[PDB]
RNA sequence: GAUGUUGGAUCAGGACACCCAAAUGGUGCAGCCGCUAUUAAAGGUUCGUUUGUUCAACGAUUAAAGUCCUACGUGAUCUGAGUUCAGACCGGAGCAAUCCAGGUCGGUUUCUAUCUAUUAUAAAUUUCUCCCAGUACGAAAGGACAAGAGAAAUGGGACCAACCUCACAAACGCGUCUCAGAGAUAAUUAAUGAUUUAAUCUUAACCUAAUUAACUCAUAAUAAAUCCAGCCCUAGAACAGGGCACA
RNA sequence: ACAUAAUCCCAAAAAAACAAACUCCUAGCCCAAUACCGGACUAAUCUAUUGAAACAUAGAAGCAAUAAUGUUAAUAUGAGUAACAAGAAGCCUUUCUCCUCGCACACGCUUACAUCAGUAACUAAUAAUAUACUGAUAAUUAACAACCAAUAAACCAAAACAACACUAAAACGUUUAUUAAUUACAUUGUUAACCCAACACAGGAGUGCACCAAGGAAAGAUUAAAAGAAGUAAAAGGAACUCGGCAAACACAAACCCCGCCUGUUUACCAAAAACAUCACCUCUAGCAUUACUAGUAUUAGAGGCAAUGCCUGCCCAGUGACACCAGUUUAACGGCCGCGGUAUUCUGACCGUGCAAAGGUAGCAUAAUCACUUGUUCUCCAAAUAAGGACUUGUAUGAAUGGCCACACGAGGGUUUUACUGUCUCUUACUUCCAAUCAGUGAAAUUAACCUUCCCGUGAAGAGGCGGGAAUAAAAAAAUAAGACGAGAAGACCCUAUGGAGCUUUAAUUA
RNA sequence: GACGAGCUACCCAUGAGCAGUUUAAAAGAACCAACUCAUCUAUGUGGCAAAAUAGUGAGAAGACUUGUAGGUAGAGGUGAAAA
């Protein structure tokens, strides 16, 4: 099908803003008991474990080079 | 419909979900363990204490044996999952296979990332 | 500078000049069945064979297998059987180029929905069989109204305990269960005391006896907002709904 | 007595006022308009004059734009819609898992490629990155592939792992003699990456041999709605579906016709068929030479019709054509092949009479690829048969080389009947995958006068969301259904018009 | 007035290709891969694609397929003939 006529501009705003609630802001926030670093709720912190977790790669890299 | 409905779909073929629950769990054997989608790990849990239950059933026993060679072919992961990862959880009941959630996301496709860990 | 022309499938709605079911009148209406006419559209109005039918003939039922309108409803839902144009023959017409409101075969059917509109509360509906009975009536043949009982059918709203299709604890009918008062008026038609008009008359008045569907309910489903992060669900597109013994 | 929701415009009611470009009063620029005609002026450019960053006196025009499915450019709507994108774990580079079909020689294709460096931006519909981006810098040889002696003589008996044989009468081959040539230790190219279809496009092509130790991964993620596509399974019935066993799981046993012999060929891109071709039959024209026929010679060549084969191909030369010449001949040349009346229970007419014509359908066939009436009648098939098969013959409107009647075999041709088996159907149900749905990245399209966009009853160029009167309604999305906006898409392909066009055919007329 | 047979139609010259199975001598018959075609159904319908894909089907030693080098054009050519 094709449109019958040009969208004006106040259905398009009221179609566009309204109904959808552009993007609902709730709080993700949350302070880390470790670093203090403010990080995402019910979530790992992403400073203090995401370099323990490279360690641990490497760490295991090792010693599986070791254990070859 | 969906409607009491476990085992999960994801995109994948019967075959290509069985196999994709052997390779996760190759690696989280592997590795003690490891990073995926939350629903790859939420669905790879019960699979993994299956494994492990099977495990601690026993060594000798055919059924036991013949069902660890089935689910993993590879013949590194047999010896390490017998000897060492089951003696230490035969205490433990429903005690392993834990899952935690990872902070960031996907590049791409802002897929929610989880991790699966054994209990040390 | 296009409203796509038959039929079929699908999905219906409406009209009443009613086929059937319902209420009656008259009958050359004994009775049972018919005929004719009135009131009534709530529901229902089948499955096949031949041929493209619109038809028609025929088979088996059924309470009946109604008619018409809706662009002779419905191709931005489908079908191309018919027909509206590129070929191959018969027959007719034409010296010929070719035709025929004739008959045989074949012939790609394009679109992602912008607006309007739409995405259900319910109370039912139809039949057969049995019982009184083989009595009254009638030479014989023949032969109910009412009341009661048991079965289905269509259909509304459902469910998964068995059976069935079932490779998890799910969805289904082919399986199981249920289906209800009541009040009032229809148009007929049948009356009681009774005028105008000493009689008569269902009507003029008036207290009043009784009569299909619709039209309505004594009622059954409904509504405690104002936290709901996060984890789950037989719940689910999002949302909504449910359940998890927070810091 | 007609077909969506009522009343013949609301509600009601019962049984002298209101009210128009008309008239008057008040002011003045003094008394409408379509085609067409007339008068008087304004905006803009330039020139003469004047004035100098604003104007009027005239002359001179490429002189005033809202439309032509206008032109060009910019920017919207649709729309954040369609569309594009299924392995994993790790780790600095491996392991596990999935699906196979491709490496060399070219014709070509003109640095894509290799290394390093940089990726805001463009480039590969994004990221990762990069064999297919930018910038700079590397790009192997040869005994590989291209490029070379002039002539003149000798010789018959093909190739098919071929003494041989057959037919279609045979790709490339060798020898002898004479002359002559030099640095012929050279010149180009390969080995770079792949390319034709506007695209990094499920479509395309030549040659040798592997099928794997070569190679590609459905390389964004969720949701498990409707619905669609592909696929799997099913109680009982087993074509009850339908134009048709289409489709589809299982299988292919049997029956009967039309047409065509058959193996093929034909509207590339709606027709693959009965059409054309084909062996064969017949008619008819050619006794002749060196760039067709043919380096052929009546057993040859051209032309026409028919179409294996089997049985046959009867009559008519008045007209046309053709051959001998005005007359005749010639049907496997163009074609044509009758009517009426009378005669034995009924009916029918072997027979007879008659009109007409050049001569009036012989064999065989027949409600047929033909039959209008028609669904002819009868028989078979089926519980029912406008179809089908077998007969009858008043054959509207079969007919013997545009052949007639049959015919084994053959057919992705056109029809009919039993069996077998099936989700075709009664009658649908469940599952899998790709989409649809959600989120994120990149971000279309036709369409569109502007749109605040309800319904009913009427009206309106006779089918209203914009008109009237009633009814209904706070404001905006998403997933779905296709009734309306005479929806979108093609200046109707039917009809008719224009003293339009073009193809084809002739005794249309006119003629190199 | 010219450009066009690198598409396609026919032809000339020069090359190449067409497993396997049953079989009486048989490049002989029938079936069946490549290759050459496009029967039916479905999907696709601003597409993967301005002729497709999937299943299925025909030919497949012949009137076969194909490479390269050439020839025939619009007051026409070609055409196992469909305007
Ligand atoms: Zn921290």
């Amino acid at each position: 099908a094709a449109p019958k006529n040009r969208r004006s501009i106040e259905v398009n705003r009221c179609r566009r803003r309204n109904p959808q609630k552009l993007i609902k802001v709730k709080n993700n926030i949350d302070v880390c008991p470790e670093c203090g670093h403010l990080k995402q709720k019910h979530i790992l912190c992403g400073y203090c474990x995401x370099x323990x977790x490279x360690x641990x790669x490497x760490x295991x890299x090792x010693x599986x080079x070791x254990x070859x | 419909i969906s409607h009491g409905r476990v085992f999960r779909r994801l995109g994948l073929g019967p075959e290509s979900r069985i196999h994709l629950l052997q390779n996760l769990l190759t690696g989280l054997v592997r590795h003690e363990r490891i990073e995926a989608s939350w629903a790859r790990v939420d669905e790879l849990r019960g699979y993994a204490e299956k494994l492990i239950d099977y495990g601690k059933l026993g060594d000798t026993n055919e059924r036991a044996m013949r069902m660890a060679d089935f689910w993993l072919t590879e013949k590194d992961l047999i010896p390490k999952l017998f000897q060492v990862l089951a003696p230490r959880f035969q205490g433990q009941n429903g005690g392993y296979t834990r899952m935690l959630q990872i902070p960031n996301r996907n590049e791409q496709d802002r897929a929610k990332m989880a991790v699966i860990e054994y209990k040390g």
